[PDB]
RNA sequence: UACGGUGCUGAAGCAACAAAUGCCCUGCUUCCAGGAAAAGCCUCUAAGCAUCAGGUAACAUCAAAUCGUACCCCAAACCG
RNA sequence: CGAAGGUGUGCUGUGAGGCAUGCUGGAGGUAUCAGAAGUGCGAAUGCUGACAUAAGUAACGAUAAAGCGGGUGAAAAGCCCGCUCGCCGGAAGACCAAGGGUUCCUGUCCAACGUUAAUCGGGGCAGGGUGAGUCGACCCCUAAGGCGAGGCCGAAAGGCGUAGUCGAUGGGAAACAGGUUAAUAUUCCUGUACUUGGUGUUACUGCGAAGGGGGGACGGAGAAGGCUAUGUUGGCCGGGCG
RNA sequence: AGGACCGAACCGACUAAUGUCGAAAAAUUAGCGGAUGACUUGUGGCUGGGGGUGAAAGGCCAAUCAAACCGGGAGAUAGCU
RNA sequence: UAAGGUGAUAUGAACCGUUAUAACCGGCGAUUUCCGAAUGGGGAAACCCAGUGUGUUUCGACACACUAUCAUUAACUGAAUCCAUAGGUUAAUGAGGCGAACCGGGGGAACUGAAACAUCUAAGUACCCCGAGGAAAAGAAAUCAACCGAGAUUCCCCCAGUAGCGGCGAGCGAACGGGGAGCAGCCCAGAGCCUGAAUCAGUGUGUGUGUUAGUGGAAGCGUCUGGAAAGGCGCGCGAUACAGGGUGACAGCCCCGUACACAAAAAUGCACAUGCUGUGAGCUCGAUGAGUAGGGCGGGACACGUGGUAUCCUGUCUGAAUAUGGGGGGACCAUCCUCCAAGGCUAAAUACUCCUGACUGACCGAUAGUGAACCAGUACCGUGAGGGAAAGGCGAAAAGAAC
């Protein structure tokens, strides 16, 4: 599904209100990518599913330091 | 070992008919019930033992129950298996 | 007969058990199937006392 | 538990039989005593053809509630109530109204 | 207990 | 004519059968409902 | 002969012709529209094992388990 | 020494109603004053159950067709047997598959079923009958297609899909003749056979894959030949000469 | 050779009659068209409800189809009877 | 506990017993075929086909145990490139599924009203899915209030159909505050001193108490009618017991019972005391929650439909300060007040009843009451989901009719 391995965001539903303020139930999804962060402590590539602001998340944290809270949430990274 | 105590579990009761008489005194053959869940080689070690006589070959067919009526309930007899159990020339029972 | 089998060595009391199903419990179904069994209170008891030596004989045997 | 049991000589209290006595032949589990001499019926026995041809009007006892019936006292010469006591080791019951022990 | 075929309906004019 | 129930126990097994049922969730369901029913004959079996 | 049927005995038991939609034939010819899959079976070796184990021929012996098997089945037994 | 309900009678009030009592019935009912309604049915093509109506009227379900004698029985057009007539006969005959589930066979009955009766029946009750190494199912494999370790995707449910795994309507091993039961028979009996595995003995020998190759393994249509099933004729045998 | 011809099985239903509380909730009788192909049929599957499928009639989707059936919103609503 | 029993239709036969190993009741154990999460593989459920490891009378051929998937951990192996990883094998633990309602979350209509209808309402309702407990959620202020003060959350009544929101139409609808039930506060982001000091958790013992079998348990006759009396009459008794039911018509003294007084071999619920283990005290000095608050675009929830719209959450793009700092006090600015976010746990008052025990009903008396008082979700209908009946009464006792 599409959901951010960093922040977890999922798709959530919403109005598409019009000019004439009609109600019409639509999805907001997240703007997910299939991006492969380089690791410099296993010297490897790790591709993850994370939105584009969950990558302004990482790049401010550490690469291993958001993958040990991906390894305490039980996620296959 | 534990074998002997399953056959005397096999055989139930000893079928008699008009069919059945005519097998003795002609063909030479014993019709009895057995168990449900009983194969060839089951029913024949059992009369091998419990009656001191030689099996040549056993035929079996599984008799199902009749669907009777006890007044208004709708009944149904329990299917039950017979045997054609063949002797030999030496036959006792 | 609780008792009286109670106290019986193991396989001796299994060899009277295998010999309950080598006679009447046996015997008797073959009697009362022609219509030669009179009795028919010596069916029911035959299998209980069965169930007693089985009973006695999982209780010796380990637990 | 019983206040009446299988070989105890009553009294019938209530019914056609009021002052008659006799003694209990056998107790039923829904609270009927059979006693002879009592409930006199005349059965319409039908002869089954099976190896006996009795034929006629029979001359059964019918069964009677417990409660319409007490034990005879054979003391006092009249109905007695009977309760429990503990007087040895198991439990037995004593009577009422110059209390005795059966 | 059933229903009947309906009595067969004439053909519908018009203005 | 021919009639709309031409019966064959293969194709009803395959239909509305037991294991038939139970490979589903919605058909699971409906045994739920059966038994919440108390109706003794569940599905098409044998 | 209970008169339903049962027991015993029993001759000839060949030739010619015709002849199929059935067989040879999963054949032959022709045509285009070009006409399932895998298993059983035969053969070859790999990894491995060779005094072995296995494979072939012959003989003897054992086993082939379980279930369906009655009756209607172009119909008063199936569906209507 | 008889409640309620039911069924009649006599009184009684403007009225909804009330009182007494004959009979049945058989054990509950309830004064007066207050309170609460699932509180008063003729209608809603109202619902349920019962009974009329048309009316003893149509109809008794292919115009293949019945006639007679004997038997059984209380009762025979319909049951049994015998003698004639008619119908199907590429079926209205005989085997299966599917679908039914004892309707099969015997003894016994006519309360209900059969569009009539019925000692009759696929109707009721009781008993019996279904015998497989060779038939089929099971099993080896597989088409369409289903499920699907992992994997991809999707708010969840779940969707797709690999290995694999199922899935015949297909491909793989083998038995025929005669006889016999009231009902089973290439299954039971007799005769004569066939196939696939295990074990043991002897004699030779290199065996050995989820692997390669062969084979399985295949369309429509048309024509010819040799045959056979089968039929006809002749001969032979048995009986007959009416 | 033939989406060749006549014509049985088989498939279908053009005409007329009967039948219309029928033998039958579309059948029978007497004639009909195809009948080696765009044929028919058995078995087992796949495609489903604003959807499937349709040599196309808005036909079929379990005797019900201009939006199947069952259950639930729901005792929808009804200025009408 | 027991002199009676072998469940019922439903007799019968053959038996087991009578003061105790008959039966019955309860506690603790054993057995517990097959299907079903089904779990060895498969499959049309109660079926088929196995593999491995042990134990065994005729190689006959049997008996037992194990072998499903996923998650976590451990061990052994282990590519494409050396190391290493992905992957593979084995072992241990947990889960899978079912269940009436309550709870939380993720999705989410329309019929209807507005006398039409699109904003709105219906309604975050029906329904789908996920998850957990006996209650669940929340929950100890970047909260309200007002510049007086109150201090966690949850539930009830006012506040109030008020202030407001709203094609200002239909309709939606507070808060402040007060009165009540119940009130319990704590831990980490960290070092030192002191270390087991409160604290809970897991298992034993002791005591109290309850449950699962049960025991004792009071008191009347005569007579009349009547089939039979409990009913009439007459004279007595008990009552911490006329609550109730049965008994040939209405019984306090006929019985089962009731009040009351007692009882547990064994298994446990609960309350403490206490043994052991884990767990962490108390003090000082710090630290004090960043892609977060906030902002832009588009929504959602707050009674608040973007309106002057405060507040919170979110899809996307940005993005501080950090306690000499920041949030809120309903556009917004200044002053004062108050609190401290971006880390968590928490009993009570609160909701429901698949089920069990006792009790009650100005509820029904068989077309009523649950669909089903009678072996009813049964017969029957439909391929299927599903729909769904009708059917109570002899008699006191069968004494149910010999002949």
């Amino acid at each position: 599904s599409r959901v951010c391995q960093v922040t977890g965001k999922r798709p959530v539903t919403g109005n598409n209100r019009s000019h004439a303020l009609n109600a019409t139930k639509r999805r907001f999804l997240p703007n997910l990518h299939s991006h492969r962060f380089w690791v410099e402590s296993e010297k490897r590539f790790v591709t993850l599913r994370v939105s584009a602001k969950g990558m302004r998340v990482i790049d401010k944290k550490g690469i291993d330091t958001v993958l040990a809270e991906l390894r305490a949430r039980g996620e296959k990274y | 070992m534990i074998r002997e105590e399953r056959l005397l579990k096999v055989l139930r009761a000893p079928h008699v008919s008009e069919k059945a008489s005519t097998a003795m005194e002609k063909s030479n053959t014993i019709v009895l019930k057995v168990a449900k869940d009983a194969t060839k080689a089951e029913i024949k070690a059992a009369v091998q033992k419990l009656f001191e006589v030689e099996v040549e070959v056993v035929n079996t067919l599984v008799v199902k129950g009749k669907v009777k009526r006890h007044g208004q309930r709708i009944g149904r007899r329990s299917d039950w298996k017979k045997a054609y159990v063949t002797l030999k020339e030496g036959q006792n029972l | 007969m609780k008792a009286k089998e109670l106290r019986e060595k193991s396989v001796e009391e299994l060899n009277t058990e295998l010999l309950n199903l080598l006679r009447e419990q046996f015997n008797l179904r073959m009697q009362a199937a022609s219509g030669q069994l009179q009795q028919s209170h010596l069916l029911k008891q035959v299998r209980r006392d069965v169930a007693r030596v089985k009973t006695l004989l999982n209780e010796k045997a380990g637990a | 538990a019983a206040k009446i049991r299988r070989d105890d000589e009553v009294i019938v209290l209530t019914g056609k039989d009021k002052g008659k006595r006799g003694k209990v032949k056998n107790v039923l589990s829904s609270g009927k005593v059979i006693v002879e001499g009592i409930n006199l019926v005349k059965k319409h026995q039908k002869p089954v053809p099976a190896l006996n041809q009795p034929g006629g009007i029979v001359e059964k006892e019918a069964a009677i509630q417990v409660s319409n019936v007490a034990i005879f006292n054979a003391a006092t010469g009249k109905a007695d109530r009977v309760g429990f006591r503990f007087e040895d080791g198991k439990k037995v019951r004593f009577f009422k109204s110059n209390s005795e022990t059966i | 207990p059933r229903p009947r075929p309906r009595p067969r309906p004439r053909p519908r004019p018009r203005p | 004519m021919k009639r709309t129930f031409q019966p064959s126990v293969l194709k009803r097994n395959r239909s509305h059968g037991f294991r038939a049922r139970m490979a589903t969730k919605n058909g699971r369901q409906v045994l739920a409902r059966r038994r919440a029913k108390g109706r003794a004959r569940l599905t098409v079996s044998k």
